[PDB]
């Protein structure tokens, strides 16, 4: 349960993660950029989360 | 303490740029911000880079 | 040239320049999209304790 539990807590973590991007959260890249400038920060998180 | 409509700066035929570094201009109409600070000066052009 | 450089504080904290959307009533226990400051999303809002 524990090893468990420390990897989902970790993976869940990760989301709150830069990875170089703008925000760890996807709806301020969207909210604060138009799609050119956005594909280039959403793939930061895709390529990180990934 | 304000509301921004940014579209009466962005529509602006005065410019000679209108830059960006962490938004899209046309989001400002849609963002909040805290505060806004105004840094204000006058510049050679071959420096305004 | 005149420059001036529109320096932002997003929502680390309370928001106060804000864009210029009509705001609306808020629904709550039923699925709706929300911008509160421009912290948009999509949820299910209620009373919390």
């Amino acid at each position: 349960v524990n090893q468990n539990a420390q990897a989902l807590n970790t993976l869940v973590k990760q989301l709150s993660s830069n990875f170089g991007a703008i925000s760890s959260v996807l709806n301020d890249i969207l909210s604060r950029l138009d799609p050119p400038e956005a594909e280039v920060q959403i793939d930061r998180l895709i390529t990180g989360r990934l | 303490n304000c509301v921004a409509d940014y579209s009466v700066l962005y529509n602006s035929a005065s410019f000679s740029t209108f830059k960006c570094y962490g938004v899209s201009p046309t989001k400002l109409n849609d963002l909040c911000f805290t505060n806004v600070y105004a840094d204000s000066f006058v510049i050679r052009g071959d420096e305004v880079r | 040239y005149r420059v001036v450089v529109l320096s932002f504080e997003l929502l680390h904290a309370p928001a106060t320049v804000c864009g210029p959307k009509k705001s609306t009533n808020l629904v709550k226990n039923k699925c709706v999209n929300f911008n509160f400051n421009g912290l948009t999303g999509t949820g299910v809002l209620t009373e919390s304790n």
